[PDB]
């Protein structure tokens, strides 16, 4: 960690520090010693835990601890049974079933457990294999790994930098820092200390960056992980192991359920122990409690529903790498998004053009076919000709049918933008360019900042010479003697100069690259047609031009970005733009896209409007803030928190990846779920750190995709709002499913408590409740996930992570006490009906379990005096258990019907709106019929055939459940916030 | 707060009171259908089971005649059962009637209605259980190799056993078949090996027949016919191998009577006896 950057040092200082020479360089022996000391020039991959370890760790998450305890208790009970000879068995079956359930839940959780993998492979395209290094005063190609700090390296054009080097001898070297800043604009390189910040020093080449053109010589100052790219990779890979909000909510729900189960088990175990109960019965009852209290199929159902939502979203061209990412989006409070490539097409295009003393607006859509901006007016033909002729960019071959915007052009970015504009508006420039016999003299230089090209018109009448000029507007103007307005070349005046200056000021303030265009006519008297020309600028004039027009390029935002941003903001999500671009362009794009409202103004804007010093203006009035990289650098965490809290709309510019990660962390410190959208390597740390990271598909780099939880294959920003809606809907449906499962949990639990307390014959067996959990409750639980939104999802604000939980106290109270007890009562009614009709009245069943289960007794007397054998008693017990199970299923049908909506009535939501509900009801009925008749026809698993009437005994109780829930929801709707909404609403 | 707690507690009290009221109302509505005289269904207890008096733990009867404590449990249980069969308990003629001493056809004593008050019961005297009545015999039969078990048929309300038809020969010529008014009962070694050591079996029943007389049935449910005395059939072996465990199965033969593999006590016995010398 060498953070003491050294770029201000001169050549002699560098030589003294690293003990090397520019001409000589590091010696081979010295190079080997340095390799041994420091190490190879490579990025060390992160340590990855074996997938087997993760799979086994998945065997203890959730309720698996309780299931393992239950299996151990079942084995103990079976051992006790074997000791005291008893061929009952039925415990090994329970143990095997519990073990299989644990295994299945572990597998489902593993398939739901993120993706892991590594991100170092993403840098394969970068990280050049070999480099040219001078050793012993000689140049020899050496592998990049063997490269060590101190040796002299030379980089030509079109090759990756071998390592972080400090340029010493550069001749017009240009490099691309898209990896660091995320901007593809070439950056000039030199050998002087330009900027204090090393990232902008302008005299330091960076590892894995590409040298666009020119040649330079540099001294290695960093290697491997010590390089900037190495540190970014370390941040991206190392960090990123955290629990998503959905996982935290699931853990909280598991904690609640496990605590309830453990507390009930302890209390009732102590009670049974203090009631003169054999340890065997105590352990059996403990196993029953554990089975009843643990919803086995809930977690697998959650995984299945998440997978279904992921499949639908992928069908919507929104790939989801991590399964929990579907829910993570939505319930998000802050969105930190990159400017270039994410909110912008990343393609330089002409937006505004000023001529005739008035401003025009040009279409900036990527799929646009053509646009019109008062083209009928004069002075437009001259501008079109000047743009078409005065250009060097060319289309790549084989792009006839390819869209012109999507075509590839071999030239400068601005040149490509003008070429695209001319193709869109004018037509095919190839024929136009061919018509005019352009003169090879096309001198353009950085110092000149103008380029002119002599042309001869193809008009038969005129057939005269045409000179075209463009460049920096100021020098173009000062080479302009007259200005042509609507055809006439009005001489340049003070008024015209002032208007031009004002237009240039406004265009520059809109953060656009303004370029001036001017041409002159050459009468045949001075320069005849055969007159020969020289590019040395001596054969032709270079002044007294006629200014024609002015236009700028902005790199406009994506077509759908503004609408998506507006919808996200209206949905209560705060949008923050973090970019590595210049503050002016960032502010302009933020205003255009809608991150900053039109009426809202920054403190600098307020000061400018009031014509006062910035310190004088109070910060309260300003509702928007633009913070550069340096200000964030010299900002304590408290100041950052205050800034985030106080300002609704914030724009960050010139931020390094570390600063992006700092911003993400600061946002997360406000108890807010943050989602980061990016498409660049510099976004990798932020994408990893953020709760959900969305990476742009087509424009995104491999690193962004690998470090992103979600990928937008089609690069449409409306997928963000779609995902927000899907996440909120998933949250609601998960609440409904959890309540549905808990209701049946309590319904199963109550009978065992009654059996222990009142000593009734076992109303229901453990295997029956296992069948309830893993059978009839699967399809209904999945169907509840298909429910439509009851109200407008977007209108609601994002849910607070702390205050709002997936499973709250009201939900548990309603599911456990309110609806669970109703189902228990219905089941007990059916049980008593079953027993009474066979000769056992309800009062005779009190404290009858001890004699009931005694295998020795074969003449037990019922209420009518009849005597029952042991087997007949247990067959009646199985019939009662089956009746209880059927009653539970029947009441669970009404439970599902009521649970399909939380506030609306069934009449409003529509009974048949969701067909998966009816599929689930049919599944419940079919499973019950199979278990009762197919199984049970031969008595197995405590199942027996049931009489017809025993199916319909519990219907009135289901009707009562539905009526009660409907009345509750009706009174909630009638009186909002009237002590009924506060308590009853869940 | 206190007020909110009071409101919530009141709501829950009312809600649970209403739930309990609904539950008890549904239970009472269901109970209205059932009748206190006869059960609605007799699916489970339709074919009556066969059970023994000594009420042994695991179908095992092991004892040593020398030590009284070995057979004290069995003797005490048998005495406890037979207590109500003494002639003193049947001295009252208001409810006990001296029915025929010879087996007769089942006598319908009315219908299952609250009218006609109660029903009289044909009394059963212990004298018919010769060698096992306990009147003259002491400790019943549990002297040296004389185990005695009393076989009884599980009471089923409104059930009239049908003795096997003479169409097919039940077993070895019974001579005293008398199928019109006797339900045959036979005891034999469970497996081929046991038959060798089981020795001979002595049956003591009413009138000398080896079965339950039909005059006692049908039973009327302990409400219309309280103090009902079911017929008994005492079985005594009097000769069996010593220090060897014998599996003995007792079976009741009748067209109405049924059998099942799942239920071993449905019209059949599985009893193991071992007299430790
Ligand atoms: C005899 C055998 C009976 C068997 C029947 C089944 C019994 C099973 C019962 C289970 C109940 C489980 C309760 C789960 C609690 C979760 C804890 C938790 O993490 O909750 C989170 C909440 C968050 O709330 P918030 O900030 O969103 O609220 C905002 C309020 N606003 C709107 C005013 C601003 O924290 C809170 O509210 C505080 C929650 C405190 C919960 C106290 C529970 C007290 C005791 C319950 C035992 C019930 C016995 C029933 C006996 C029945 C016999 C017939
Ligand atoms: C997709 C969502 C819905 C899932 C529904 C799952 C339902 C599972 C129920 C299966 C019961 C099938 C019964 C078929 C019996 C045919 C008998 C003939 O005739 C002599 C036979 C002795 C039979 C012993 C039992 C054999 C097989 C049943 C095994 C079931 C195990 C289930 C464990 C998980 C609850
Ligand atoms: C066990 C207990 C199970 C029973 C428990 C609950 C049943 C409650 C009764 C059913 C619910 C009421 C009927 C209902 O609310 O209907 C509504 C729909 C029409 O709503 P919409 O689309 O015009 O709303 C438009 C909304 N806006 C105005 C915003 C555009 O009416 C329709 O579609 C046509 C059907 C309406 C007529 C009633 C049909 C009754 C049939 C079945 C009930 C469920 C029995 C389940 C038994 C087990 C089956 C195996
Ligand atoms: C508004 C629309 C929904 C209305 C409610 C629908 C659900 C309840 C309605 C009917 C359920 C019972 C009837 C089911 C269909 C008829 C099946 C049946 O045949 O059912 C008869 C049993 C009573 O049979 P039994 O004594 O006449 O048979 C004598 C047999 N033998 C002659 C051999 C001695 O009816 C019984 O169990 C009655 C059980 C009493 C408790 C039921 C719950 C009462 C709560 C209210
Ligand atoms: C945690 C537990 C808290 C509660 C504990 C309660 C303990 C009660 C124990 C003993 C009290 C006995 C006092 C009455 C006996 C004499 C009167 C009599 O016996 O009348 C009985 C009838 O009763 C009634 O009509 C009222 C209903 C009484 C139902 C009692 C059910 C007992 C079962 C309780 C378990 C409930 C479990 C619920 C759990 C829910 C969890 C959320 C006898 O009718 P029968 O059979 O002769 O009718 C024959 C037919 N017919 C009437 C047409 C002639
Ligand atoms: C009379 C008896 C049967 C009532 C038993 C009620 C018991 C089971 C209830 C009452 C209070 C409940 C606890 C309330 C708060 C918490 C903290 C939470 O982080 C885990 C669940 C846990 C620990 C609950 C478990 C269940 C609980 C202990
Ligand atoms: C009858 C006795 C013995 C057992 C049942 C007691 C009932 C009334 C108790 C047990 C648990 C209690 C609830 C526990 C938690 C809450 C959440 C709180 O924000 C409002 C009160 C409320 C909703 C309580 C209401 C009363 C309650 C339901
Ligand atoms: C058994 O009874 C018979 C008469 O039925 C009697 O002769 C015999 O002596 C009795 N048994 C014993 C051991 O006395
Ligand atoms: F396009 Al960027 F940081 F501005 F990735
Ligand atoms: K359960
Ligand atoms: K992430
Ligand atoms: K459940
Ligand atoms: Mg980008």
């Amino acid at each position: 960690g060498m953070d003491l950057d050294d770029h201000r040092l001169s050549n002699t200082e560098l030589e003294q520090k690293y003990g090397t020479n520019i001409i000589q360089g590091l010696s081979s022996v010295r190079a080997t010693e340095l390799l041994a000391r420091d190490g190879p020039n490579t990025l060390t991959p992160p340590k990855q835990t074996p997938e087997i370890i993760k799979f086994l760790k998945q065997m203890v998450g959730g309720f698996s601890i309780l299931l393992w305890i239950g299996a151990a208790l079942c084995w103990i009970a079976f051992v006790i049974q074997y000791v005291n000879n008893s061929a009952s068995l039925d415990n090994v079956y329970l143990g095997a079933i519990l073990v299989l359930v644990v295994i299945l839940t572990g597998i489902f959780a593993y398939y739901q457990e993120a993706k892991s993998t590594n991100i170092m492979a993403s840098f394969s395209k970068m990280i050049p294999q070999q480099a040219l290094v001078i050793r012993d005063a000689e140049k020899k190609v050496i592998s990049a790994e063997q490269l060590v700090v101190g040796d002299v390296v030379e980089i030509k054009g079109g090759d990756q930098i071998p390592a972080d080097i400090r340029l010493v001898f550069s001749q017009g070297c240009k490099v691309d820092n898209s990896s660091l800043t995320g901007e593809s604009e070439p950056q000039a390189r030199s050998t002087e200390f330009t900027h204090e910040n090393p990232l902008e020093t302008k005299n330091i080449g960076f590892y894995s960056t590409t040298c666009l053109e020119g040649t330079a010589t540099g001294i290695v100052i960093n290697t491997g992980d010590r390089t900037i790219i190495g540190r970014i990779a370390s941040l991206a890979s190392g960090v990123g192991s955290e629990k998503t909000p959905i996982a935290i909510e699931i853990e909280h729900f598991v904690h609640i359920v496990a605590g309830v189960a453990v507390s009930i088990g302890i209390i009732f175990f102590i009670t049974a122990v203090c009631m003169k109960y054999y340890v065997l019965d105590a352990i059996i009852f403990l196993i029953s409690i554990i089975v009843a209290n643990v919803p086995e199929g809930l977690l697998a159902t959650v995984t299945v529903t998440l997978s279904l939502t992921a499949k639908r979203m992928a069908k919507k061209n929104c790939l989801v790498k991590n399964l929990e990412a579907v829910e993570t989006l939505g319930s998000t409070s802050i969105i930190c998004s990159d400017k270039t490539g994410t909110l912008t097409q990343n393609r330089m295009t002409v937006a505004h053009l000023w001529f005739d003393n008035q401003i025009f607006v040009a279409d900036t859509s990527e799929n646009q076919t053509k646009q019109a901006f008062d083209q009928s007016s004069g002075t437009w033909a001259s501008l079109s000709k000047i743009i078409t002729l005065c250009n060097r960019a060319e289309f790549r071959p084989g792009q006839e049918s390819v869209p012109i915007m999507k075509r590839t052009v071999v030239g400068d970015a601005s040149e490509t933008a003008l070429l695209k504009f001319s193709e869109v508006i004018l037509g095919d420039v190839m024929g136009i360019r061919k018509r005019n016999h352009k003169v090879a003299e096309i001198p353009f230089n950085s110092t000149n900042k103008f380029q002119l090209s002599i042309h001869e018109t193809e008009d038969p009448n005129n057939k005269r010479f045409l000179v075209v000029m463009k460049g920096a507007p100021e020098r173009i103007l000062e080479k302009c003697s007259t200005i042509m307005i609507n055809g006439q070349e009005q001489p340049l005046d003070k008024s015209s100069a002032d208007s031009f200056h004002t237009a240039y000021m406004e265009l520059g303030g809109l953060g656009e690259r303004v370029l001036g265009f001017c041409h002159l006519y050459l009468p045949a008297e001075q320069f005849p047609q055969s007159y020969i020309f020289d590019v040395d600028s001596v054969n032709f004039p270079t002044s007294n031009f006629c200014f024609v027009g002015l236009l700028s390029m902005i790199d406009p935002p994506r077509s759908t970005v503004p609408d998506a941003v507006s919808k996200c903001r209206s949905a209560g999500i705060k949008v923050i733009m973090v970019t590595g671009d210049h503050p002016i362009t960032a502010k302009a794009i933020a205003k255009s896209v809608g991150i900053i409202s039109a009426n809202n103004e920054t403190v600098e804007d307020i000061a400018k409007r009031r014509n006062i010093a910035v310190e004088q203006v109070n910060k309260r009035e300003a509702k928007a803030a633009v913070v550069t990289g340096m200000e964030l650098k010299d900002m304590t965490p408290e100041q950052l928190d205050e800034l985030l809290t106080n300002y609704q709309e914030i724009v960050f510019a010139r931020t390094s990846p570390q600063q992006k990660l700092i911003i993400v962390e600061g946002c997360q410190r406000q108890d807010a779920i943050v989602a980061v959208t990016g498409d660049g390597v510099n976004d990798s740390p932020a994408l990893k750190k953020a709760d959900i990271g969305i990476a742009m598909g087509i424009a995104g780099s491999d690193a962004a995709k690998n470090a992103a939880d979600m990928v937008l294959l089609d690069d449409n920003f409306a997928s963000i709002v779609t995902g927000v809606e899907e996440g909120r809907l998933i949250f609601d449906n998960l609440k409904k499913t959890i309540a549905y499962t808990l209701t049946s949990n309590i319904a199963e639990l109550c009978p065992f408590l009654i059996y222990i307390v009142a000593g009734l014959p076992l109303p229901i067996g453990t295997i029956t409740i296992l069948f309830i959990d893993l059978g009839t409750d699967i399809i209904p639980s999945i169907a509840l996930a298909y429910e439509k939104a009851e109200s407008d999802i977007m209108n609601r604000k994002p849910r607070h992570k702390k205050k709002d939980r997936l499973v709250n106290t009201q939900l548990a109270i309603y599911s456990y006490l309110h609806i669970g007890l109703m189902q228990a009562l219905g089941g007990f009614l059916v049980y008593f009906t079953v027993y009474a009709q066979q000769g056992f009245w309800p009062t005779s069943l009190i404290n009858l379990r001890v004699a009931w289960e005694t295998d020795d007794i074969n003449d037990l007397e019922d209420s009518y005096g009849q005597e029952w054998t042991r087997y007949q008693r247990k067959y009646l017990e199985w019939t009662g258990s089956t009746a209880f199970f059927v009653a539970i299923m029947i009441q669970q049908i009404a439970d599902l019907i009521i649970r399909k909506t939380r506030r609306n009535s069934i009449f409003q939501q529509g009974l048949f709106r969701n067909k998966v509900i009816w599929v689930g009801i049919a599944s419940q009925v079919i499973v019950a019929l199979i278990l009762s008749y197919g199984l049970g026809s031969v008595p197995a698993l405590s199942f027996t055939m049931l009489r017809v009437q025993y199916w319909f005994v519990a219907v009135p109780h289901a009707i009562l459940i539905w009526v009660y829930d409907e009345m509750r929801k009706l009174f909630i709707r009638l009186y909002p916030g009237s002590w009924w909404d506060k308590n009853m609403y869940y | 707060t206190g007020g909110s707690w009071f409101k919530i507690l009141l709501f829950y009290v009312i809600f649970y009171g209403c739930l309990a009221g609904i539950f008890i109302g549904t239970i009472q509505v269901m109970l209205l259908t059932i009748s206190e005289l006869k059960p609605t269904y007799q699916d489970r207890v339709a074919p009556p089971g066969l059970t023994q008096i000594p009420q042994i733990q695991k179908t095992e009867i092991s004892f040593r005649p020398n030590d009284p404590k070995s057979y004290e449990a069995y003797v005490l249980n048998i005495i406890r059962f037979l207590e109500k069969y003494k002639d003193s308990a049947q001295k009252d003629d208001m409810i006990f009637e001296d029915c025929g001493s010879m087996p007769s056809e089942p006598k319908e004593r009315g219908e299952f209605n609250h009218e006609r008050g109660e029903r009289k019961v044909c009394r059963f005297k212990l004298d018919w259980l010769g060698n096992c009545s306990g009147l003259n015999d002491e400790s019943y039969g549990y002297k040296e190799g004389k185990p005695c078990i009393i076989i009884k048929l599980n009471r089923v309300l409104g059930f009239k056993p049908k003795p096997p038809k003479n169409e097919s020969l039940e077993t070895y010529p019974l001579t005293m078949k008398y199928n019109p008014n006797v339900l045959p009962v036979q005891c034999t070694g469970k497996r081929d090996e046991d038959k060798d050591k089981v020795g001979n079996i002595e049956y003591f029943g009413m009138g000398g027949f080896y079965g339950f007389p039909l005059q006692y049935y049908p039973y009327y449910g302990k409400l219309l016919q309280p103090k009902y005395l079911q017929p008994l059939l005492a079985v005594q072996f009097t000769n069996l191998t010593l220090d060897t465990e014998i599996r003995i199965e007792c079976k009741a033969y009748g067209e109405n009577i049924g059998y099942s593999e799942k239920d071993r006590f449905q019209g059949r016995f599985d009893v193991k006896i071992e007299v430790k010398s």
